[PDB]
């Protein structure tokens, strides 16, 4: 998850932060109080070298570096279709609404998909069925054209213990699976590194 | 009172500890021999010093004394007609004091003669409120240049006491009632070479300089108070161009700064200039010489002492031309220090602030209103040489200069090899003063000069267009109109553009003479053009105009006293060609 | 008032035992004689900051000087009272008029516009220059640069565009924001006298940066000017035209600061981040949905050694919507303005032309003039290679057309303001040299209406 | 007492670092005593705190750091000078090479020399008749000039150099030339060529030779021309001789500077050459000329081979920006059988005006010289077209200009290495070529002159 460090140097696009040992290479991070986007290129002991991709003007030492916990990823789920995004999957439509502004304000963080919305999830798989990555456990009619099939995400092997049709958000548990690591909960969305 | 200790010596770069009392840019006496240096960096108590003299024989543990003052020049009578080194040490006096034909070290020498008697004529009345730039009086430094004594920047007050008399540059000649208390003035003021001397107002240079060089005055003129560059490969003629302007231009005063160049070139000027006239030429001339094998850092010093000396005479209300020859050596001196300091270079190894340095220099040049109630006008025209490696002008020094000057006289090695001089590339060169100058020339000559010049360049540009296609198939198949065009372009190139500096007559051309030559050339193209349109043939016209075309070709050689011998060619053109059609 | 100056290296200065300092934050040096010099933070570290002084560093005694951290960057005090006034690139006045009563102070970086918030350029802008108006139309909210060279008259062209720029049948008037970046006194005075002489100043705001001004100020200038423009456009609802020369001087300053921080250059000696830097500037232009006003940019740059491959023109060309190119070939034959139509391009011309905006015949004639000029130049070559005789009578006409097109159409003079209607009429006049049989890219519908 | 320290810290390439020293000066001469007793000279490049960085001329081959010592001799490298040097052969560091005696220096001089006060200089204007038309007429050499030869490997620069030393003389005087020869990194066969010619002509008995050969240490070459110019400046300004200095090959000199430059890991310039290459070169080439009131002179004829035949290469470029012209040899002219293969178009002399004319050569020198260049440049362009497009693709008169360029090359420039032409023979031949052309073409010559001289 999220990892906080401290900026020790600011030099143009280059920022250096210490106390980043929980961070990894190629991780995305939010730089400074403000929180502009950066990526960890290098790591020395606990000192990370960070390329900052927005204006670093007005950032100084002592301010945090918040690590996302992962490298650039996309949210994959109902709510993806028909949306317009930027390159790092910032939702342009939502920017306008939540922000009430005409600008992609720097330091502004918004999830790519609507995590508040209700979806009818039609379960098509049966309890006690063995499953692995790629199997369709149900679907959602996401748009007037496309049917969004809900697949068992990569890294999950097991048996379906509980599943029901009904109305869920993309953050709700919609299925329970018996893995080798005990029981696991699935939702309608998965994350993948680009 | 504080004495530094050298900790490091490496070429012209010396470092001394225990310097905390000193300031950035202070001059220093360095080592046991007390060589002249400058502090350029301070890290805690450690000064990085660049030495304006040789450092062989110096080492750690020797003392450093900071003078507490920045590289300055002494400005006063006794300045004109002298050759100085980069840090303004008089070279004639150096030879006699040191008793040598060679250059020594650590020897302190006042810029001017402080024992000389000058007659100071006071022209102000007691009880006049004065400030910076006001002329309290003057000394006749030379038969032609009157040296005006001006209130130094900083001094405001009321002339208490003044009178005429014989004085040295040390004697007090005026006393001023100031708010801080009485101050007395001599005929000499000190100025830091790296500060631009202040002015009331900067103006637009609208009056063309006369160089007497046909290609410049016609196609790429420089005005008085303008800035021009001559970038060229070695042997192309940058130096000779600058000698011509020093010799023939109608400025009041010439400051020639030899920056990192040949010793002989400087001895040529001191020796040849007193024998010339414009009243001797040397009497309006100042020379700073820092040759190629003299200390590197002194190259920068020379550029700065020259422009400062130029500004000083500008304030007096004079027109000053400053030649820097060449600015590449100055930049290359900056490249040497940068490398020695282990700075991160800009392009081609030069320091990144190269552009900003150049812009400071040129922005100091220009036509102005000088300080003082008189509101005098004075100009500084900068003529700079640039020496790009391999003649390639993508390099930084040329590129950065082109952004701050308004005239470019690009020399071509290919034109020099065929001995076409000055070897200015008429296609590549430009003058931003061209349009304003055309107007001034039209008014003066009372002819359509602007139009002649446009047609001249238009023809040269067509020649270029043609020669591209020609060099692969042309001539045999060319239209008569175009054959004619190549001949007018050839007449321009050979009869007008080509001019030899060393010929007794061709060394200089008056405007009255330039106009007459160009008219005669264009009249040929015009009259021949009209004949072709009547049905005549190229071959007919050329064969029938051999004698007249010889006259046009030799008109560069006609004496200024005999201009009718040129303007009369125009009648012969018209008669000769009118005859051939029938 | 930290009295802790550890190093001076040229115009760079090391300041120790400081805390809470930000990158690009402004500083003040109180020297031992009491002299004040301003600076900016170029690098900041746990224990030290690197600062650059604007007036340079000469005469400073380290241990007896003190530094104050102002607590903010460069900011522009916006007001509607800046119209008809002249500033330097830092926004201080240079005109000797009254002081500015600032509504507020704004940061000068600006913000990225959410793409779905942008409006398509709708309006035609009458520059009054046929070569632009007809063949390379400029439209409200476009970014259309001028690519020039040393010794080429972009000075005159920029002044002309600034005098003549207008929208048609709008009574609404153009605010013109003019930025000079590292230009000579002589160039800057020409622009100031031109604006005063023609009264163009009454609509304008000028930010005048000189070549001997510090590099940091020179980098500030475009950002000062665009912040002011966005204020007038998106706060005051004005329609703003921003003219910036010379953009090559700005890239030059970027290098200077880049080296100060010991950063290795990217392509051709320029910072890796040049594209982000230039993009950031130029994209601050356009229309926004639901907002009355607009910003239109015309950046002017000189291509070193006439090289369109050069990073500055090359990277600029990707960012901006076309380019107008001046050439010395044209200039030396006296063509004024020396615009070469063939390599010039406007990427949004169609949105600004035709029925209702200019005239119905605009596009068709542009396409035809463009071809006939291409054909004319080819015919000219043929003349040289194969000789007078191999030329078709139809070919001789194209030759004469290309000659008249450069000499009469393109060569309007730096003080001639042509309406779109005169331009269109002159084109037709020029097209009339050819046989109807040759004007293949115009509907007969239009041939019969305009000759 | 001399300072010796047994604290060598670092031996890397040609560079040595000594630590725990005091009293050391920049440029001070040093001797390394090796563990076996061998002695090697050097120079202090850099001195800081208690450390010095030195360059060893003789290389650092076979040193044991712990057991070697460094002597710091209390002065810069000097030449022990004497008029007795005349007739002797020395190595690159000024030490006898020929089994002969002595010498007891009259004095020691620091080899860097001193800059000639520009007020103290005489401007050089005495014409030297080399006997080679391509020089005396079109690229005139004057006593006190630096006029290099730009060449290329496989080309006869040494043949030309010897010819010039052999025939050079001022007119209306019986003055001769003392020759200082500096060999810099050249081969035995090349150095033996000059030796053989100097013995044959007897010029050996008025020559001083400083010999660094291809088998000698490279770093030594940085010292070599400076030894030679110190010898020459001493002979001229202190013993009043007219001195001819021939140094070859300067390209080897600049290669050595790069080696040190690279070893020091200085900021490199173009191609790895140091930023101070121009400056370094000028401290050699500006040691030439004449001084007011002193009867001697130094005339320098440096030789270099242009790498890749490329004149834009830093060595020829910078060299060209320093010296007073250059005589260029081209592979094209050489293969065509032209001797010497001087290409007059890119060649130059900057001191030809005040040294030629009425009372020096003849009143038609400069006019014909200029005229010939005009006709040659044009004729050469016409000749080459004719090779490509056939003679038929040429004009009536350009056909004449082309024949002119053939006669000019084959007759005028091609005289042979054993041919000594008086200036009067050269100027007269020039006219015979110019007479090939119609009077109208000769725009560079005034009517006054044509009437008088043109047949
Ligand atoms: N205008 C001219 N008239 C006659 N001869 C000229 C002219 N210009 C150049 N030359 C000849 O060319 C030589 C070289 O000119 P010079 O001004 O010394 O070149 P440069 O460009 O200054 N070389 P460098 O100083 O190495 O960059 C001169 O000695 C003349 O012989
Ligand atoms: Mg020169």
């Amino acid at each position: 998850g999220m990892q906080i460090g401290k900026i020790i140097k600011v030099s143009g696009p280059l920022v250096m932060a210490e106390n980043m040992s929980e961070a990894s290479i190629q991780d995305m991070c939010l730089v400074g109080d403000l929180g502009v986007i950066g990526e960890i290129i290098e790591m020395r002991q606990d000192v990370a070298s960070i390329q900052v991709y927005e204006e670093t003007s007005g950032i100084g030492p002592g301010e945090p570096v918040r690590s996302t916990g992962e490298a650039l990823s996309v949210e994959l789920g109902p709510g993806i279709i028909s949306q317009m995004f930027d390159g790092i999957q910032r939702p342009l439509d939502t920017f306008m609404e939540v922000t009430q502004s005409n600008f992609l304000g720097r330091g502004v963080q918004l999830p790519a998909l609507d995590h508040e919305k209700q979806w009818w999830f039609e379960a098509t798989i049966e309890e006690g069925t063995e499953v692995s990555a790629g199997d369709i456990i149900g679907y959602v009619d996401e748009t007037k054209i496309i049917q969004h099939k809900i697949m068992v995400p990569n890294g999950i092997k097991g048996t379906v213990q509980k599943i029901e049709s009904g109305s869920f958000t993309i953050d709700d548990p919609i299925c329970v699976i018996e893995t080798e690591q005990g029981l696991k909960e699935l939702t309608m969305m998965q994350k993948w590194p680009v | 009172m504080q004495i530094g200790k050298i900790i490091k010596v490496s070429g012209p770069l010396v470092m001394a500890e225990n310097m905390s009392e000193a300031s950035i840019q202070d001059m220093c006496l360095v080592g046991d021999l007390g060589v002249i240096g400058e502090i350029i960096e301070m890290r805690q108590d450690v000064a990085s010093i660049q030495v304006y003299e040789e450092t062989s024989g110096i080492g750690p543990g020797e003392p450093v004394r900071s003078t507490g003052e920045a590289l300055s020049v002494e400005l006063g009578p006794g300045i004109i007609s002298q050759m100085f080194d980069g840090i303004q040490r008089p070279l004639d006096t150096f030879m006699e004091v040191t008793q040598s034909n060679f250059l020594g070290r650590g020897v302190q020498l006042p810029a001017l003669d402080h024992e000389k008697q000058w007659w100071f004529e006071a022209t102000i009345e007691e009880g006049t409120e004065v400030s910076a730039g006001d002329i309290i009086g003057y000394v006749d430094e030379t038969k032609i240049i009157q040296h005006k004594i001006m209130v130094p920047n900083g001094i405001k007050g009321t002339v208490q006491k003044i009178e005429s008399g014989s004085f040295t540059i040390d004697d007090p000649i005026c006393v001023i009632e100031t708010e801080q208390g009485l101050k007395e003035l001599t005929m000499m003021q000190k100025w830091p070479v790296r500060r631009g001397r202040p002015i009331k107002q900067k103006l637009n240079p609208d009056v063309p300089m006369i160089t007497g060089q046909r290609v410049i005055d016609t196609f790429f003129p420089v005005t008085k108070g303008g800035a021009a560059a001559v970038p060229g490969p070695f042997g192309a003629g940058k130096t000779v161009v600058q000698h011509q302007i020093a010799k023939w231009s109608d400025v009041d005063l010439v400051v020639y700064v030899g920056c990192g160049e040949r010793g002989n070139e400087m001895t040529d000027v001191v020796n040849e200039f007193p024998e010339l006239i414009d009243e001797s030429l040397m009497e309006r001339t100042v020379l700073i010489a820092n040759t190629s094998n003299m200390p590197v850092a002194a190259r920068e010093a020379s550029i700065y002492t020259g422009i400062t000396i130029a500004e000083y005479f500008r304030d007096m209300g004079y027109d000053v031309a400053i030649m820097a020859d060449s600015t590449s050596r100055w930049a290359e001196a900056l490249r040497e220090m940068s490398g020695r300091l282990e700075e991160m270079p800009g392009d081609e190894g030069y320091p990144a602030y190269l552009g900003s340095r150049l812009a400071e220099y040129y922005e100091r040049s220009g036509r102005v209103i000088a300080l003082g109630s008189d509101q005098r006008e004075g100009s500084i025209t900068a003529i700079s040489a640039v020496s790009p490696s391999g003649g390639d002008i993508s390099e930084p020094v040329t590129q950065n200069t082109l952004r701050v000057v308004k005239v470019f006289w690009g020399l071509d090695s290919s034109l020099a090899q065929k001995r076409h001089f000055p070897s200015i590339n008429w296609i590549q060169s430009y003058s931003l003063y061209s349009t304003e100058v055309g107007r001034y020339m039209d008014q003066i000559l009372q002819q359509d000069w602007s139009d002649m010049v446009t047609e001249g360049m238009r023809i040269l540009q067509e020649e270029e267009q043609l020669n591209e296609i020609v060099r692969l198939v042309g001539i045999d198949s060319l239209s008569d109109n175009d054959r004619l065009t190549l001949e007018v372009a050839k007449s321009i190139r050979e009869d007008y553009l080509q001019q030899n500096a060393f010929d007794d007559v061709d060394t200089f051309t008056s405007r009255e003479k330039q106009f007459n030559m160009l008219k005669v050339i264009l009249t040929f193209g015009k009259e021949a053009r009209k004949a072709l349109s009547l049905g005549a043939y190229f071959n007919e016209i050329m064969e029938g105009t051999v004698a007249v075309r010889e006259r046009i070709s030799r008109s560069k050689y006609i004496p200024e006293e005999e201009l009718a011998k040129i303007s009369s060619i125009n009648e012969e053109i018209k008669e000769t060609i009118q005859l051939i059609v029938s | 008032e930290y009295r802790t100056i550890k190093e001076v290296v040229g115009p760079l200065m090391a300041v120790e035992k400081v805390s809470g300092v930000k990158y690009e934050e402004l500083i003040e040096v109180r020297m031992q004689n009491g002299e004040i010099r301003r600076g900016q933070v170029l690098e900041v570290q746990e224990d030290k900051a690197m600062v650059q002084i604007f007036e340079g560093t000469s005469g400073i005694n380290l241990k007896n000087s003190s530094v104050r951290f102002l607590g903010h960057p460069l900011q522009l005090g916006v007001s509607e009272d800046m119209i008809g006034r002249v500033f330097d690139g830092l926004g201080r006045p240079k005109d000797n008029g009254p002081e500015i009563l600032p509504e507020k102070y704004l940061d000068i970086n600006g913000e990225v516009i959410n793409p779905i918030a942008r409006d398509y350029p709708d309006e035609f802008i009458q520059t009054g220059i046929s070569a632009i108006d007809h063949l390379n139309t400029l439209v409200r909210g476009q970014k259309l640069p001028v690519f020039s060279g040393s010794g080429l008259p972009h000075k005159e062209l920029a002044a002309q565009i600034a005098r003549q720029a207008t929208v048609l049948d709008s009574s609404d008037d153009f605010a013109v924001v003019f930025a000079a970046i590292g230009i000579t006194f002589e160039e800057a005075e020409f622009f100031m006298e031109d604006f005063r002489q023609t009264g163009a100043i009454d609509r304008s705001v000028m930010f005048m940066n000189l070549a001997n001004d510090p590099a940091i100020e020179r980098i500030a200038t475009p950002r000062m000017a665009l912040t002011a423009a966005e204020y007038l456009a998106y706060e005051k609802g004005m329609h703003v035209l921003v003219i910036m020369t010379d953009m090559t001087n700005y890239a030059e300053a970027l290098r200077e600061i880049s080296a100060a921080r010991r950063e290795v250059p990217g392509r051709r000696g320029y910072p890796g981040y040049l594209y982000t830097n230039l993009a950031t500037l130029f994209e601050r232009a356009g229309r926004i949905r639901g907002l009355k006003g607009s910003v239109t940019q015309i950046p002017i740059l000189t291509m070193p050694e006439d090289d369109k491959t050069h990073p500055i023109p090359d990277l600029t060309g990707y960012i901006t919507e076309g380019q107008i190119i001046l050439t010395r070939e044209l200039y030396k034959s006296g063509i004024q303005p020396p615009i070469d139509v063939l390599p010039s391009l406007s990427r949004l011309k169609d949105k600004g032309t035709g029925a209702g905006k200019t005239r119905e015949d605009h596009a068709a004639t542009m396409n035809q003039l463009f071809a006939a000029y291409a054909q004319g130049k080819q015919a000219k070559e043929l003349a040289v290679v194969l000789g007078e005789s191999a030329l078709s009578d139809i070919d001789k006409i194209y030759a004469k057309f290309a000659e008249r097109f450069e000499n009469e159409y393109v060569n309007q003079g730096f003080y001639t303001n042509r309406t779109i209607t005169e331009t269109l009429d002159l084109g037709w006049e020029l097209l009339a040299m050819l046989p109807r049989t040759e004007l293949k890219r115009i509907k007969d519908d239009l041939l019969d209406k305009y000759l």
